[PDB]
């Protein structure tokens, strides 16, 4: 079983730039090697074969290389229709297997988030549960760190983040994090905040409320 | 052109077995090999199985050899996959690919559908209950959203205001919470000086449990 | 089953005199026996087997690697192509009789 290996597995670029990814392989490989586009909810897209020959249609800003075991995709002129995961894959044995994939990601200026808290509503909380959200809105880098005190306490579990996928508009990032509590354990405590940290804060940003006020 | 319409990917149980169709138009299906593959969720593409087009040869992944069954009906232009003995590895979303060249071995794919999500698991389908996310915050509009919470599988669907609210809005995956349950958010940022003039409403579409649920969100 | 494993051409196809072609293949992998794909063809976009197959039935008998076999062919007068192999490693040969 030959094994795909891409490097890197994230690279963030400009519009406009020349990138290149590199796709390694186990074995030797003489040609016979694919390329695949991805972007986010969307099925893949077939790019390459042959290693260097183009699909049809495909533009020839794309470009490949390589033979044997190391081959290289090269987008020439980065346009906004190009950032998107890529994937090799190899057809030389059985066993056709792809990359781990390359994420091309659109590099921006640092914004630093917007941070909202939510506090349980009052219709959840006639189900017996409460959920704390706290709101990270169109920052970038994607890297960020949220912290869930209650009462000023570094409280650690039942807390899940989840990022969206970068704007096809400003290029930010954006995070939610729910902090889901029994309505018992809500009721015996006061304050609840999160702490965020990010690239573009100069010092964290804490949003907080109490119960009731 | 070429398009590939996937369908029967659903929620079974551990164990259990579930067949895929593929209905396929705009090219001779009969001369061209066609390939099932699976790309579970975030993460990496994988190939399943291969089928020749004069059904003459068949190919499958170690890791499904003995377990499914690939096949074909060239009078109705509709590929199949029989799958048996489905463990929680085989919760993916399952693709179906065209050959390049015609008469070929499925050694690439040239046009993939949309796919279909196939879930193994020993949790029940649920629907979600829409909880408000008020807008209190105030960095520089009103935030406010919606709370999509516990239900059971994927897909669900959310809109704002039945598609009439698309601008500065933030649709997050969901995640999968320890009691197998899933749960997402959806926020839209809107000028703070309209929140006593207009009306939000999140449209929660959760087509596995038969569920539509529409909440008004007010401070 | 069919070998899905590429062949290697030992030599070019060459001419017996009789109207018919003979080329030696040497197969690489070692998928035990199995039918040898080879057709004779108009172009390269029909597969319609135009030409005869002499050899009735070509076949790589053992189950090892590097097995060499002998395929006999009748290719039609004029233009005409000889496929051997499928998918992107197909090989295809331009041929010419008389």
């Amino acid at each position: 079983d030959i094994q795909m290996t891409q490097s890197p597995s994230t690279l963030s670029a400009s519009v406009g730039d020349r990138v290149n990814i590199t796709c390694r392989a186990s074995q030797s490989i003489n040609q016979w090697l694919a390329w695949y586009q991805q972007k986010p909810g969307k099925a893949p897209k077939f790019l390459m074969y042959k290693a260097s020959t183009l699909e049809t249609g495909v533009p020839s800003r794309f470009s490949g290389s390589g033979s044997g075991t190391e081959f290289t995709l090269t987008i020439s002129s980065l346009q906004p229709d190009d950032f998107a995961t890529y994937y090799c894959q190899h057809y030389f044995s059985y066993p056709w297997t792809f990359g781990q994939g390359t994420k091309v990601e659109i590099k921006r200026t640092v914004a630093a988030p917007s941070v909202f808290i939510f506090p349980p509503s009052d219709e959840q909380l006639k189900s017996g549960t409460a959920s704390v959200v706290c709101l990270l809105n169109n920052f970038y880098p994607r890297e960020a760190k949220v912290q869930w005190k209650v009462d000023n306490a570094l409280q650690s579990g039942n807390s899940q983040e989840s990022v969206t996928e970068q704007d096809s508009k400003d290029s930010t990032y954006s995070l939610s994090s729910t902090l889901t509590l029994s309505k018992a354990d809500y009721e015996k405590h006061k304050v609840y905040a999160c702490e965020v940290t990010h690239q573009g804060l100069s010092s964290p940003v804490t949003k907080s409320f109490n119960r009731g006020e | 052109e070429v398009q590939l319409l996937e369908s029967g990917g659903r929620l079974v149980q551990p164990g259990g077995s579930l067949t895929l169709s593929c209905a396929a138009s705009g090219f001779p299906f009969s001369t061209y090999a066609m390939s099932w593959l699976r790309q579970a969720p975030g993460k990496g593409l994988e190939w399943v199985s291969g089928i020749t087009g004069d059904s003459g040869s068949t190919y499958y992944a170690a890791s499904v050899k003995g377990r499914f069954t690939i096949s074909r009906d060239n009078s109705k232009n509709t590929l199949y996959l029989q799958m048996n003995s489905l463990t929680a590895d085989d919760t993916a979303v399952y693709y179906c690919a065209k050959d390049r060249l015609h008469s070929g071995l499925g050694e690439l794919f040239s046009y993939w559908g949309q796919g279909t999500l196939v879930t193994v698991s020993s949790a029940s389908t649920k629907g979600p209950s829409v909880f408000p996310l008020a807008p209190s915050t105030s960095g520089g509009t009103a935030a406010l959203g919606c709370l999509v919470k516990d239900y059971f599988p994927e897909p669900v669907t959310v809109s704002w205001n039945s598609g009439a609210l698309t601008s500065g809005v933030h649709t997050f995956p969901a995640v999968l919470q320890s009691s197998g349950l899933y749960s997402l958010s959806s926020v839209v940022t809107v000028p703070s000086s309209s929140l006593g003039t207009q009306t939000y409403i999140c449209n929660v579409n959760h087509k596995p449990s038969n569920t539509k649920v529409d909440k008004r969100v007010e401070p | 089953g069919v070998c899905s494993k590429a062949f290697k051409f030992l030599g070019t196809p060459a001419d017996t005199g009789h109207g018919t072609v003979v080329l030696e293949l040497q197969y690489t992998g070692t998928d035990g026996p199995c039918k040898v794909p080879i057709s004779s063809v108009a172009s390269l976009n029909d597969l319609t087997p135009v030409g005869r197959l002499v050899t009735v039935n070509p076949f790589v008998s053992v189950a090892t690697a590097n097995a060499k076999v002998l395929i006999e062919l009748e290719p039609p007068f004029g233009d005409s192509y000889i496929v051997v192999g499928r998918g992107e490693q197909q090989i295809n040969h331009h041929w010419h009789k008389s």
